[PDB]
């Protein structure tokens, strides 16, 4: 029926007064970062050149108290950076690196693919959106004059859709980079729609109108103490441009405010927000009636793409293929369509953390939950452990041998594996008599632990490989000891995890 | 000294002749604290602080003194001292968990008391000394404590001199901590005679409760001062019959008249006048400037809570107790944020023996910076990039300071540590007992700061 009051778990914080402004101002880009201002104000560099600016960056704040460091570390540094907040008058942290006094913190910062490669980092303290959103900026004359011809939120939205160096690079491709700590505003959702038959636009376009019912439905559900009235809250819809001649996918991003007085904290808490909107519009009678027939899958919402580090093409950009331009589904009530169709060229109404558009109390959605497991997988993970069996965990396996120490173990066992390689790889076998376990990854069903003493691949005769033993429980409780190697060269998929043998302990 | 020191000083043993008296900081009362360095030169010869404990003996003839005063005690202490181990308390006291009121409490102190008992016990180990005329260091201590009511800068001096001597001479402990056994016997004996009762305390310092009907002030103070005198008097008489005389007459302190007390752990106790609204907080660590923000945030929350009063079933109170206790703890955090980029406010003093965090490789680069570190380390834990929480040495580094946010995930974790450990005390100490106030900090208000 929507489901969202059985399968999530509202966490809100109410902060009324100076907090509320104050935790704004903290967690939301600064109010000029998306202000049209005309020239760009940043640091936009390639991932190797950003380093170097980094490191020199430190060098000017290790002085002062920053904790020294000694593309993931690039992006991680480069986003705490923009989200240290200023303190009083004094220029903040990020002016060493963008080398302005009038930078205000936080700030965007964007990824840019280049050609033939490169990854360039780009924080900017100001940008001109006002070009780059340009070419879709339709006069008010025009609108108003379209209104006139089609007095009709449908039939106007789709005449009104007709009528639209690193540094360089910035304004071809721009993927704006999610920020943990900062706090998120818009529910950016990426809607892959795989298309078993070209889809015609009158179509999309209808669809696209059920697609908002049912996400504002979802929203005034996920935020009961807000006023979305669904037939003038604005919702965006963007489509990346191939009459649509699109044949494997149709590129959308649907763009929604989140209402006051709510801000959403979090990457699981966005994560749940998609989860909700998808099943609105799956539920939803008219959407699936009419992207049906046209649609393989109805996996639409992407909700991985929450996650510090994880970038979103922007709209008004392509991609290195489609140039993300916005598609009008004016609300059916809608009392100002013309501020409606330049409210799309506002960069604050497609960005993660962007200034909320007096506030007297605001309600901080922090937690829907942990990860959704189904009540389909719930209760197929409660019927499994009653007929089936209980499977125990890693943690509580490597307690029965002596282990609260798994880098103790591992070298216990570690001579087991070395006659392994001795019996059935002879020819790498004393590359394998002195190694170190250094833990790799540690879960409650995985602990990859690696072996450094450059070691040589055990399957190919390609100095070219990295050794992980594995340790899980398989069979009856029972621990599987596993060698695996990553090799670098091609015949071995590039930095990829194979097995090469598994005993029990 | 490698582990530095407790006073700021600057001995001058040599060249050129002159003392340098260095008075930290304490504009407001510079000359105060420049009469007292003065008087502290001119008192001891200048070998204080820099001399130490042998301003009075040298360090290896105490272990005579100390046998010498042993033996002129009466029969009782003489074994009081020989069964003296660390915090025995032998004494009727409250349990750790437990509360009292409405009954007229009192906190009494006798001002100078360790002090004053060492002054007694070196002159009785006086005649053992192989020098009469090496009795002058015992001159300068008589001199200390006549005049540490007079004028405090003998204060600060025999609150060193004296936890100082007893590490020069370990036996010394044994002796001082067996005569205040004493002491606290007969204040126990006296205090049954004039109502009083012995519900803790740590020695010279105790706290107690009247048998009076309590209600009625008028008699109060009567009551309140008979106590003081006789008390005052039997420990004087207890002192004079072991032979211990105190050159300063003995005075106790009536230091606070409360109607409710309540009291967690040993030195955690929290007195309130509901009269007159005067309350005092003990047992709270001032590690830091946010750890007096939540202090008062404690003081505040604990005059509400004890007006809960009002006629109920024990079991509402707990519940509407707990409701106002986490109320308070979302004050706190809720006013915690505004001063988020305060790095010196949510700083921790560890001291040199307490596990500290790794020095930066840039800390040592403070220039004249790292001569002020003498006692304390103010650190700040920060959380640069992610998951990683680091240590910041504030006063290493020039001002104004640049640092990642700091980690309130860390620091309002101890502090809310500490304010449960009151909570949860008054909560099973007034009310039924079985409730530990734990604040859902990871949940309800953990996304502020991480
Ligand atoms: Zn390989």
């Amino acid at each position: 029926l929507n489901y969202v009051k059985h399968n999530v778990t509202p966490r809100e914080t109410v902060l009324d007064g100076d907090t509320a402004k104050a935790y704004l101002r903290a967690r939301t880009y600064a109010p000029g970062a998306l202000t049209p201002a005309p020239a760009y104000c940043g640091a936009v560099d390639s991932a190797t050149k950003m380093m170097g600016r980094l490191a020199d960056a430190e060098k000017l704040l290790v002085p002062r108290g920053w904790p020294a460091f000694a593309t993931c570390g690039i992006v991680k540094r480069l986003l705490r950076l923009a989200a240290t907040e200023q303190q009083g008058p004094t220029p903040p942290a990020i002016a060493a690196l963008i080398r302005n006094a009038a930078v205000q913190t936080p700030l965007p910062v964007y990824r840019i693919s280049m050609v033939p490669t490169g990854q360039a980092f780009a924080a900017l303290a100001w940008d001109d959106w006002a070009r780059i959103t340009r070419d879709a900026r339709l006069a008010e004359a025009v609108v108003s004059a379209e209104a006139a011809a089609h007095p009709d939120h449908g039939a106007l939205g789709r005449r009104l859709t007709d009528r639209i160096d690193a540094g360089g690079q910035m304004y071809v491709n721009r993927n704006e980079i999610f920020n943990g700590a900062l706090a998120i505003t818009n529910i950016i959702l990426d809607l892959d729609i795989a298309l078993k038959e070209p889809v015609p636009f009158r179509r999309l376009h209808e669809a696209l109108g059920h697609f908002r019912r049912g996400a504002l439905a979802a929203v005034q559900l996920l935020f009961p103490a807000a006023r979305v009235d669904p037939d003038a809250y604005p919702c965006y819809f963007f489509k990346s441009a191939c009459v649509c001649s699109c044949t494997d996918k149709i590129g959308l991003r649907v763009c929604m405010p989140v209402p006051a007085p709510y801000v959403v904290h979090g990457s699981l808490t966005m994560r749940g927000v998609a989860r909700v909107i998808q099943q609105a519009v799956l539920l939803d009678r008219d959407f699936v009636e009419a992207i049906g027939s046209y649609v393989k899958n109805f996996l639409l919402i992407d909700t991985g793409v929450y996650a510090h580090g994880h970038s979103l093409r922007l709209p008004y950009f392509a991609k290195i293929c489609g140039r993300l331009l916005p598609v009008f589904v004016i609300p059916p009530a809608c009392k100002d369509v013309p501020a409606f169709v330049a409210a799309h060229a506002d960069p604050r109404r497609f960005h993660f953390h962007a200034p909320p558009t007096s506030p007297r109390e605001i309600r901080v959605l922090h937690s829907l939950g942990g990860d959704y497991v189904s009540f389909f997988e719930r209760k197929a993970s409660r019927n499994a452990l009653e007929h089936f069996g209980r499977r125990e965990t890693l943690t509580e396996v490597l307690g029965r041998y002596n282990v609260q120490t798994v880098e103790g173990f591992a070298s216990e066992l570690l001579g087991r594996i070395v006659a392994c390689i001795e019996t059935h790889f002879p020819e790498h076998a004393g590359e394998y008599q002195a190694v170190s376990v250094r833990r790799a990854v540690s879960k409650d069903d995985w602990v990859l632990l690696q072996l450094v003493p450059s070691l040589s691949c055990l399957r190919f005769k390609h100095a070219t490989a990295r050794t992980f033993v594995a340790l899980s429980v398989g069979a009856n409780n029972r621990l599987c000891v596993s060698l695996c190697q990553q090799c670098f060269a091609a015949k071995c998929d590039s930095n990829r995890l194979h097995t090469l043998f598994t005993i029990d302990a | 000294e490698v582990r530095g020191g407790p006073v700021p000083y600057f001995a001058v043993l040599g060249f050129p002749g002159w003392p340098t008296f260095t008075v930290p900081a304490t504009a407001e009362s510079a000359r105060d604290l420049v009469r007292g360095a003065a008087a502290a030169y001119a008192a001891l010869l200048g070998a204080w602080p820099a001399v130490g404990a042998r301003v009075v003996l040298p360090p290896r003839a105490w272990p005579g003194v100390a046998s010498a005063a042993a033996g002129c005690l009466l029969p009782a202490v003489r074994e009081a001292v020989a069964r003296w181990h660390p915090a025995t308390k032998i004494i009727q006291l409250l349990d750790p968990p437990a509360a009292v009121g409405p009954v007229w409490t009192a906190r009494f102190c006798f001002p100078g008391l360790r002090a004053q008992l060492l002054a007694a016990l070196a002159d009785l180990g006086g005649s053992g000394l192989a020098d009469p005329h090496g009795r002058t260091g015992l001159a300068r201590l008589d001199a200390l404590v006549v005049a540490a009511p007079s004028e405090p800068w003998a204060g600060a001096v025999l609150e060193r001199l004296v936890p100082d001597t007893c590490n020069a001479c370990p036996a010394l402990r044994q002796l001082l901590g067996g005569v205040m056994a004493a002491v606290c016997l007969q204040i126990e004996e006296t205090a049954s005679s004039v109502k009083f009762a012995v519900c803790g305390g740590d020695g010279g310092a105790f706290w107690g409760v009247f048998n009076v009907d309590p209600q009625d002030a008028d008699a109060a103070s009567g009551v309140i001062e008979d106590a003081r005198r006789a008390i005052e008097t039997a420990v004087g008489a207890v002192l004079r019959a072991n032979a211990v005389r105190l050159r300063h007459p003995l005075c106790l302190a009536l230091e606070g008249v409360y109607t409710h007390a309540v009291a967690w752990s040993q030195a955690g106790v929290w007195f309130w006048n509901s009269r007159d609204n005067t309350d005092h907080l003990g047992g709270f660590p001032l590690r830091g400037p946010a750890y007096t923000t939540a202090a008062g945030v404690v003081r505040d929350t604990l005059r509400r809570v004890l007006g809960l009063t009002t006629a109920c079933v024990p079991e509402e109170d707990a519940l509407t107790a707990r409701g106002l206790m986490e109320d308070a703890c979302d004050r706190l955090i809720l006013d915690a944020f505004n001063k988020r980029l305060d790095a010196e406010y949510w700083s921790v003093r560890v001291s040199p023996f307490e596990a500290s965090d790794p020095l930066p490789p840039t800390a040592f680069r403070g220039g004249a910076l790292l001569d002020a570190e003498h006692y304390w380390r103010r650190v700040v834990r920060v959380c640069p990039g992610g998951g990683e929480s680091v240590g910041v040495p504030v006063d290493l580094y020039p001002r104004p300071l640049v640092l990642p946010p700091v980690d309130c995930a860390h620091h309002l974790r101890e502090i809310l540590r500490e304010i449960e450990l009151v909570f949860t005390g008054v909560l099973a100490g007034v009310w039924g007992e079985g409730g530990k106030f734990v604040y859902p900090f990871d949940d309800k208000m953990s996304f502020l700061f991480a």
